[PDB]
């Protein structure tokens, strides 16, 4: 594993020692070199993970996590680079140093084998978000968007430490292997009833889950192009990782433990699929269509089959990538107008017919048309869902109907009508941004030729 | 052919019938069928024979891989983490094996769904009952263990039935 | 489409207009054409019978009378022009229609082609710039100091002015731009 | 292909051969500049069919802000030239 | 149908109901009732693959008829008297299905007919 | 905005509206892509009357239908063998009961 | 083309153990598509011209000529072809009687001359207010009216002013 | 040039299918299947050589 | 073939479109008289409907209400 | 006379059947020209700026600056809590759940009771 982490810190003396013309160049190379290097973390063993020593191992959930970063590391720092180009050298390198310690952190994050490690590096990755959101923060509410989103975090995260303290006094080990092999069932207790909650809100807060979920939108919105990406791509995955690692322990009380969390995921992913169809703010509704997709996500986890969770990391993955090709076309948009507003501009079809085509795959990604990886998550999803009760079909068809309607509402408004008559600053597109939303969706299209790469252990 | 083993995947004599024209006018069906022969089977046949040939030069092999049969997991004692962990190893490669095994039986009784045309409901019943049992059995065996499964599952499992079992035939014997 | 509204329709105007829609609305009704003239000219009688009315009471009464008559008789489905608003062509060629200014953003080999067209291009551009300054001017005589009252602009009254606010107008796409 | 491009000749002729099949118009009196109301003595209930029938002609709708000032046949002619940008 | 507006309209306990039909005994009017028999197999209606449906007492000329299309195939015209075979032995199972109906209609309306008779003879 | 005059020279003549005036707080709903306020020439509340009438009988006479099918003067279909008791499933070891037809 | 089909369900609907209701509506159904196909014919292709005086039309273009050609032969040939170059997997219905044999006919002619007789009388000088059944089936029932501006509006006023605020 | 299309388009498609079909597909179990031919009386089988017997003397109402 | 407007006049027609539609008609209508001629019964029906009243009792077997 | 149309919230008055435009005040022709002559002056405003050789760009509006604002940020500041929006609320937000819990519940709790008793038909259910 140290293969993979070793050039990633190697990135940081490399950018540091770059001129100031080279800085973009050199970084995004390396970057792209590493994750083909990461990209040979794939070969699972089957039947057990893949053991590199005692601090760090790869599984099949974990691989393509990593892949996913590693991937997505490159892509922002070619969006990034456009809206910096009038920084100084020293903030230039500082932001890419913030990147490359964000993909540290979660490189280190996804394979620790040890709870209060991974506790660690999962608090440690909200620094460099923090510092991005709020230094190179567009506008004046950046601030209130950092501060929600620490403390949302922090809040639920204090009470994992505690309990996972009280865990490993308890049992003499937090190491995951351990932890699964010796797993005792959790009676029916208040002691044990609290231990749950300790165990599972840091990661409900970080999905989000609907109700403490209002964070996401302010950080999302607020936050640069590619602190945008970080947070939907990456960020919101791991609470599902840690969700899948920590209710190993938590049987047999998850049976009822779950029911309000049920129960808040699916009628919130109504009511934010149900919000998306009224927003005036683009990137609001890339924000909430992924709090929707989350929300799935959370019931997937919570009800506990191999399916399941099958559909939860596809659906993980493909919500990554959907969610960051749509949050880099959405500014491309705001690089041109200066301006968030839905409706400012219309018509993009007739003047950048390119662009056009990329929202309409990026659209019809987020739909989870067939038989991309979007739909293969969410038809596992809710086959494990019906299994679990039949009465669920209702919101998920309710939940399919609504997305199509404001995906499509995003497509229609932005794209077709007629233009905006006084708008007369739309240039053509660079080849950077139309290599941009290609390396966002080209992966998305050739995942689906193998889709056991991403559908996780229970496999 | 000779490939896949018969027995593991079989299938019925395969009669056919003989052709017994009615009408002089001629078949087109025969007709199109020699033009297809002579325009695609005749090189296709080619390139793979020069194919074969090529493969002949080089021949080289590969091995199925044997596992030796460990202990299970109902000889471990509480906390012998070693034992645990290769017998966990050798449940879930006996789980794998189950999974083939149940599809296995699937495709048979598919093949045989398709091949009996309009009677397929007398004539696949015995594939029929052949997937049930194995149905039922893996069932019995895995179903219900839920994410985060294990060997220690499958065993509490199996030993709940065991004395739902037991206290039924104790029960009955008192009847 | 081309006038500046005004303020208020007198009853002259919705007198006309209701005439018009009766009658479009009757040769909806009135499919063939015979039929349709001979209702039409029994349309223009009963309308020509309060041609004379000096009372402006009953005349606003017998307009809201009418008016209620037509509301209750209108076709569901009347015959629309396929360009209209209502029609089934309204805004099909909307999608061809591309502004001016994008030929400015053209690659030069792009402009490579067509170099004459380019050429009065560049004559075009030369004009509405010595033109602007002329038209603020004459905009900015030409006004009351409370602002304007209608939405209607004045012509070029010198030698070499331009009406002012011509570029956009002139310079229309096209109705069949492709 | 679809119908040739319209020309100013052609827009004037069907104008006038339009007017000219009205019966409340002298056909040796009327003319392109003859106005409506002043010099054929004609009220605004005519000016309505006139309108129609251009329409009917032409077959597009000519809003009624704009069809109330078209008094004079060559008032049409422009009207329908600026509207299929007709330039010659 | 005339026979529905007879049941729904009049007195429905003098009409068959054709769900439970018949409800008399097969020889309870007649003194000798012939089985009815088959002409074709089971293995060859089974080898035929002709429908569940379609194995009625008339797949035998059903067989003959689908034999015929296949050998004189490209002459999709010369299978007439098969198919008028096949489809006047259908006709003729239609008409023995009709004289069934009709049969428990009658049975039905005497038996009533013959027992409020007796009741009536009875009461006095 | 479906109800604003189509025929003026708006700033956005798709959205029908002009630069610098009041925005409806609900614009988005009233796009014309979307719900539409424009008068009906039959009034509402006659229209449901008329449309819940509709539905109504219509669902009323199928319920009447099928408690009153209709259907030929004949008798059940009849099968050869025990009603194809092998072919419908089989189980060829209970001796199905003799299903029995007698010709007429 | 349609005979070979059509009828053949007309005739299996009567001949099955079906609800009363439906077998009626197919019937009245059968009626309306001689009613509106006479619609077409008799508006489009009869009487006097009623398009503007500027006469484009011309047909003699090659690709459309050879295009709907080749689907009128389809159209005149395609029934009997099929029917007769399938196997049997329908039963036949061989014994009906003559009046329930005729149904789709004699619905058809009625179509047929009704809607004529109906369009026929539009060209005389009378004119008379629409009646309420009308204002029903042009409307398509009013179900665009009330289908696609109730609950329309509902979702999305409770999107707004519910979810989100 | 006369036949580029009907070599390009239909038979070097054709070519791919039918080696991919005839020694890939063909090389697994029950990947393709058919259903089996159907048999009437009086029919001979091509391999065994059977006859299938007639049926059974019709009663012929003719 | 060119063909040009005529403004209030029948338009231009050619021959080959007029024989053309002529004769597909006439090929419709004569398909349908010759189909009709060999397949008059798929049409008029084929095999007669029996009257159940002209059925007696001693074939469809029941007793004259005495025993 | 005729049959009277009355209008609703999804199907507006006709102008034409509006007795206010018949209605006619001198104080109601100046509303109108009061209005015109606001019209008229945005119009002017923004054809000054969108016919500029020299303006280049969008040309900020500050009516969508203002509907976005209200729509999205001036919400807060102006909410009260109040009897109508503490129940509506309330309702809104618990009501579903608490809904949802329970059939989900039921049907679980019917399903489970229904798989103790051995009688659920799981035959050939090895996926879930
Ligand atoms: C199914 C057909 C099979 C064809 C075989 C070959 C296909 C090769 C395509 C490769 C993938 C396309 C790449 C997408 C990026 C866009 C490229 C681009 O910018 O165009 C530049 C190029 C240059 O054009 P231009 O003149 O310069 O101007 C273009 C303008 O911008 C504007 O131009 P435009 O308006 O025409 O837009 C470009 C185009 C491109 O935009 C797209 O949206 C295309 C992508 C499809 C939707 C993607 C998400 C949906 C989920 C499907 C995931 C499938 C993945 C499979 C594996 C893919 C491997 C990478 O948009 C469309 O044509 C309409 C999109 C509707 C697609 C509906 C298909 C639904 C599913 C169909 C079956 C999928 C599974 C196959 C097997 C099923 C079982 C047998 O235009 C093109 O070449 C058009 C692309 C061809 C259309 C492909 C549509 C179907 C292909 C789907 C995946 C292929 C599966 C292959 C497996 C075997 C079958
Ligand atoms: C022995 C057995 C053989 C039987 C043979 C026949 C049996 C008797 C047949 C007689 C039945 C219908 C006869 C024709 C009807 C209309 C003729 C007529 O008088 O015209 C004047 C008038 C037409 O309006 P208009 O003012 O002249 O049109 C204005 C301009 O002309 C506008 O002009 P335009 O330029 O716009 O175009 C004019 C256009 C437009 O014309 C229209 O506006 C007519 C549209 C509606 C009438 C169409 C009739 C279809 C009725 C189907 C209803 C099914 C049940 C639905 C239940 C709804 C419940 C609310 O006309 C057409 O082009 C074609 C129209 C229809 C022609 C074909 C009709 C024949 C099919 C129906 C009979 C089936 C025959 C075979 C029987 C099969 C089974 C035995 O008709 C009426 O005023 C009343 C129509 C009667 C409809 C009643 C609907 C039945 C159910 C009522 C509700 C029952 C429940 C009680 C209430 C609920 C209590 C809780
Ligand atoms: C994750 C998804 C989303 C979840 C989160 C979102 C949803 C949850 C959070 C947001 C919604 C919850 C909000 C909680 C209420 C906050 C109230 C507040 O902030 O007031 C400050 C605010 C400022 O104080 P201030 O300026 O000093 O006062 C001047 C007032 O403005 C001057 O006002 P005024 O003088 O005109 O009127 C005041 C007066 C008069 O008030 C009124 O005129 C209206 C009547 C209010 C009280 C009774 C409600 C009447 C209508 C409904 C009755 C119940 C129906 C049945 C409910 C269950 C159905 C199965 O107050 C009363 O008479 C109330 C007496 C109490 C009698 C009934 C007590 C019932 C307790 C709860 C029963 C329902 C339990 C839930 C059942 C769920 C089953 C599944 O005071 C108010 O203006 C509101 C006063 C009325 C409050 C009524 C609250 C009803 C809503 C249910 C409360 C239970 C939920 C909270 C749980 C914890 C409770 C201990
Ligand atoms: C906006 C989103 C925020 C996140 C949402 C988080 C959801 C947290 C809710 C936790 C789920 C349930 C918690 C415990 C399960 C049962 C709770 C209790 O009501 O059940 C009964 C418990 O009985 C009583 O109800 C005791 C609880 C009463 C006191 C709790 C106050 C609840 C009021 C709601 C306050 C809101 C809490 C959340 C604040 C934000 C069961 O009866 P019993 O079998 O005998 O007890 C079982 C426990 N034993 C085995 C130890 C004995
Ligand atoms: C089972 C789950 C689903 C059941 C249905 C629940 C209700 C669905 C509510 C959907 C709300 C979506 C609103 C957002 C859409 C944006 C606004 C919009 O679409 O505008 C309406 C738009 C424009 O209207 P037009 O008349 O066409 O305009 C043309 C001239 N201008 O038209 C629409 O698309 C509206 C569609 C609304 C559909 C709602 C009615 C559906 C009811 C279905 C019930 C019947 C079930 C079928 C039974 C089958 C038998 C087993
Ligand atoms: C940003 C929003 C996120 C909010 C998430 C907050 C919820 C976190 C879950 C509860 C936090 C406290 C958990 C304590 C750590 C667990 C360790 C443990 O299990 O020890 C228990 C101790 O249990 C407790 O003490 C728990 C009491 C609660 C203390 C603080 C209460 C604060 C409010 C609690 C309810 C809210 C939690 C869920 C709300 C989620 C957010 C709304 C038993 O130990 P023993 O004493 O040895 O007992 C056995 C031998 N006799
Ligand atoms: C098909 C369904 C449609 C049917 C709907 C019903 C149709 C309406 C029926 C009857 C309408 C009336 O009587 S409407 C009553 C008409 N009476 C008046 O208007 C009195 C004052 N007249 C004037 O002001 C001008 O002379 C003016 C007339 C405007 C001409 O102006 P010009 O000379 O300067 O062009």
């Amino acid at each position: 594993m140290l293969k993979i982490i070793i050039p990633t810190t190697m990135l940081l003396p490399m950018t540091w020692m770059s001129k100031h013309n080279m800085i973009w160049i050199n970084a995004t190379v390396h970057s792209l070199l590493i994750s083909l290097i990461s990209l040979s973390l794939l070969n699972q063993l089957g039947e057990n993970s893949l053991n590199f020593s005692l601090t760090f191992f790869s599984d099949s959930l974990s691989a393509p996590l990593l892949v996913l970063t590693t991937w997505l590391l490159p892509l922002m720092l070619m969006a990034s680079q456009s809206h910096l180009s009038k920084e100084t050298t020293t903030r230039k390198k500082l932001y890419i140093t913030m990147l490359i310690l964000l993909q540290l952190f979660l490189i280190m994050t996804f394979t620790a084998t040890e709870l209060i490690l991974f506790y660690i590096l999962f608090e440690a990755t909200l620094v460099p978000t923090l510092i991005i959101i709020t230094r190179w923060g567009n506008q004046t509410e950046r601030l209130n968007a950092g501060l929600y989103f620490l403390f949302y975090t922090l809040a639920g995260s204090l009470p994992l430490l505690v309990a996972l303290v009280y865990i490993q006094n308890t049992t003499g080990s937090l190491n995951f292997l351990i932890i699964h092999y010796w797993s005792h069932p959790l009676s029916n207790s208040w002691s044990n009833i609290f231990m749950w909650l300790a165990c599972i809100m840091a990661f409900m807060v970080k999905m989000p889950l609907y109700g403490l979920h209002l964070w996401l939108p302010k950080a999302h919105v607020e936050a640069p192009i590619a602190g945008s990406m970080v947070l939907a791509a990456v960020l919101l995955k791991l609470g599902g990782y840690g969700m899948m690692r920590i209710t190993t322990i938590l049987n047999p009380l998850t049976n009822y433990m779950a029911y309000p969390f049920l129960m808040l995921s699916m009628w919130g992913m109504i009511m934010t699929s149900s919000i998306c169809l009224r927003q005036t703010d683009l990137k609001s509704l890339i924000a909430y269509s992924s709090v929707s997709h989350m929300a799935l996500v959370i019931v997937a986890i919570m009800i506990q089959t191999p399916w399941s969770f099958m559909g939860a990391t596809a659906l993980m993955i493909a919500h990554g990538l959907t969610s960051s090709m749509l949050f880099c076309l959405a500014n491309t948009n705001y690089e041109r107008v200066h301006s968030r507003t839905m409706i400012l501009a219309r018509g993009l079809q007739t003047l950048l017919p390119l662009m056009a085509t990329w929202w309409l795959v990026a659209s019809l990604t987020n739909l989870a048309l067939p038989p991309s990886i979007n739909l293969i998550g969410e038809l596992f999803i809710i086959t494990a869902s019906f299994s679990w009760s039949n009465i669920t079909i209702i919101l998920m068809g309710m939940n399919m109907m609504i997305t199509a309607l404001y995906s499509l509402y995003m497509l229609i408004t932005t794209q077709r009508g007629k233009y905006t008559h006084h708008i007369n600053n739309i240039k053509p597109s660079f080849t950077r941004e139309n290599a941009l939303m290609a390396l966002h969706i080209l992966p998305l299209l050739l995942l689906t030729l193998n889709p056991k790469m991403i559908l996780g252990p229970l496999y | 052919p000779d490939s896949w083993d018969k027995d593991v995947y079989p299938e019925p004599p395969r009669r056919t019938p003989a052709p017994a024209p009615q009408t002089s006018l001629p078949n087109p069906v025969t007709y199109l069928t020699k033009i297809f022969d002579l325009l695609v089977d005749r090189p296709v046949t080619l390139a793979r024979e020069f194919i074969e040939q090529q493969h002949a030069k080089n021949r080289y092999y590969y091995y199925h891989r044997e596992f030796r049969r460990v202990p299970d997991i109902t000889e471990c004692e509480e906390k012998d983490i070693l034992c645990m962990f290769e017998a966990e190893m050798q449940w879930r490669r006996d789980y794998k094996v189950d999974q083939e095994i149940v599809n296995i039986i699937q495709e048979r009784l598919k093949a045989c769904q398709q091949r009996e045309g309009e009677s397929y409901r007398q004539n696949c019943a015995k594939e029929l009952e052949q997937f049930t049992q194995v149905s039922k059995a893996f069932q019995d065996r895995y179903s219900d263990l839920g994410a985060h499964y294990s060997a220690r599952k499958c065993l509490a499992k199996q030993k709940q039935r065991m004395l739902a079992e037991r206290k039924a035939a104790k029960e009955a014997a008192a009847a | 489409a081309f006038s500046a509204p005004a303020a208020y329709l007198t009853h002259q105007q919705k007198v006309l207009r209701l005439y018009k829609r009766a009658l479009r609305h009757l040769e909806s009704w009135c499919v063939h054409r015979d039929k349709y003239r001979y209702f039409a000219c029994l349309m223009r009688a009963r309308f020509d019978e309060h041609k004379n009315e000096k009372d402006m009471v009953k005349a606003t009464q017998l307009l809201r009378q009418a008016e209620e008559e037509f509301w209750y008789g209108q076709h569901p489905q009347p015959y629309i022009f396929p360009e209209s608003p209502g029609g089934t062509s309204y805004e099909r060629y909307e999608c061809y229609k591309v502004p001016e200014w994008c030929l400015d953003d053209w690659h030069p080999s792009e402009k490579a082609m067509y170099p004459d067209y380019f050429a009065k291009r560049e004559q075009w551009k030369r004009l509405r710039r010595e033109s602007w300054e002329r038209e603020v001017k004459q905009l900015q005589e030409e006004t009351p100091p409370g602002g304007p009252r209608t939405e209607a602009l004045p012509p070029a009254r010198k030698e070499g002015d331009l009406p002012p606010l011509w570029w956009h107008i002139v310079t229309r796409p096209r109705e069949r731009p492709m | 292909s679809d119908a040739p491009p319209l020309t100013l000749e052609a827009i004037k002729d069907r104008v006038l051969y339009v007017l000219k099949l009205y019966d409340k118009i002298d056909p040796e009196k009327l003319s392109v500049n003859s106005h409506f109301m002043k010099d054929l003595g004609l009220d605004s209930l005519d000016q309505v069919e006139i309108i129609m029938a251009m329409e009917d002609e032409f077959g597009f709708e000519i809003p009624d802000i704009d069809a109330e000032k078209l008094m004079c046949p060559q008032e049409i002619v422009d009207y329908i030239a600026d509207k299929k940008d007709v330039y010659e | 149908g005339a026979h529905l507006a007879r049941r729904y309209l009049g007195d429905a306990s003098k009409e068959p109901d054709p769900l439970r039909m018949p409800t008399f005994p097969p020889d309870y009017g007649f003194p000798e009732r012939k089985e009815r028999e088959m002409v074709a197999t089971q293995q060859e209606m089974n080898d035929a693959q002709l429908m569940l449906q379609q194995r009625d007492y008339c797949a035998h000329y059903l067989i003959q008829l689908l034999k015929c299309k296949r050998d004189s195939f490209p002459n999709f015209l010369a299978c007439k008297h098969e198919q008028h075979d096949w489809d006047y032995c259908e006709h003729l199972d239609y008409v023995k299905r009709m004289k069934e109906f009709e049969r428990e209609r009658r049975l039905l309306q005497r038996k009533k007919r013959r027992e409020q008779r007796e009741a009536e003879m009875a009461r006095g | 905005q479906q109800e604003r005059d189509p025929w003026y020279d708006w700033d956005h003549p798709d959205l029908r509206l002009n630069w610098g005036e009041p925005i409806h707080w609900d614009l988005d709903m009233y796009i014309r892509n979307r719900v539409d306020t424009s008068p009906t020439p039959v009034s509402w509340n006659t229209m449901c009357k008329h449309l819940f009438g509709f539905v109504a009988f219509m669902l009323f006479m199928f319920w009447v239908g099928e408690i009153y099918p209709s259907y030929q003067p004949v008798g059940p279909k009849q099968y050869p063998y025990n009603d194809l008791y092998l072919e419908r499933g089989g189980d060829p070891t209970k001796e199905p009961e003799p299903v029995v037809h007698y010709e007429i | 083309t349609g005979f070979y089909s059509k009828d053949l369900i007309i005739e299996a609907v009567n001949m099955s153990y079906t609800n009363a209701w439906a077998l009626l509506m197919t019937l009245i159904a059968t009626s309306l598509t001689a009613a509106y196909s006479t619609r077409i014919i008799f508006f489009a292709f009869l009487g006097k011209p009623r398009f503007p005086p500027l006469v484009l039309i011309n047909e003699n273009n090659p690709l459309l000529i050879n295009s709907i050609k080749r689907l009128l032969i389809g159209s005149i040939f395609a029934g009997f072809i099929i029917s007769n170059n399938i196997p049997p997997m329908t039963v036949p219905n061989t014994t009906m009687p003559l009046y329930m044999k005729m149904t789709a006919l004699i619905v058809t002619i009625m179509g047929f001359m009704l809607a004529l007789e109906l369009n026929n009388t539009t060209y005389y000088l009378k004119f008379k207010y629409p009646s309420q059944t009308y204002k029903f089936s042009n409307m398509l029932g009013y179900y665009p009216s009330i289908m696609h501006r109730l609950p329309t509006y509902h979702n999305l006023s409770m999107s707004q002013k519910s979810a989100s605020s | 040039r006369h036949s580029i299309f009907a070599v390009t388009h239909v038979l070097i498609p054709v070519w791919i299918i039918h080696y991919y079909l005839k020694y890939h597909v063909t090389a697994k179990p029950y990947t393709v299947v058919e259903r089996k031919p159907r048999i009437f009386p009086g029919d001979t089988i091509l391999e065994t050589g059977e006859v299938i017997p007639l049926m059974k003397e019709f009663p012929d109402q003719h | 073939v060119h063909i040009e407007p005529r403004y209030r006049q029948f338009p231009q027609l050619t021959r080959s479109q007029l024989i053309q539609a002529e004769f597909f008609s006439a090929t419709m209508w004569f398909w349908i008289l010759w189909r009709f001629w060999h397949d008059s019964d798929a049409v008029l029906g084929h095999f007669p409907y029996p009257d159940p009243s002209q059925w007696t009792d001693e074939e469809l077997g029941i007793l004259p209400d005495d025993e | 006379s005729f049959p009277k149309y009355k209008p609703s919230r999804l199907a507006t008055l006709p102008a034409t059947l509006d007795p206010a435009e018949y209605d006619i005040s001198p104080e109601t022709r100046k509303a109108q020209a009061e209005r015109l002559a606001i019209r008229s002056r945005l119009k002017r405003e923004y054809l000054l700026q969108y016919n500029d050789p020299n303006r280049l760009g969008v040309i900020e509006d500050p009516a969508l600056i203002r509907w976005t604002y209200a729509r999205s940020a001036n919400i807060y500041p102006n909410f009260r809590p109040t009897p109508k929006t503490s129940l509506l609320g309330a309702l809104f937000g618990i009501g579903p759940l608490f809904f949802w819990y329970y059939v989900f519940k039921t049907d679980r709790d019917k399903k489970e009771k229904l798989i103790q008793e051995g009688k659920l038909d799981q035959t050939f259910n090895i996926s879930y």
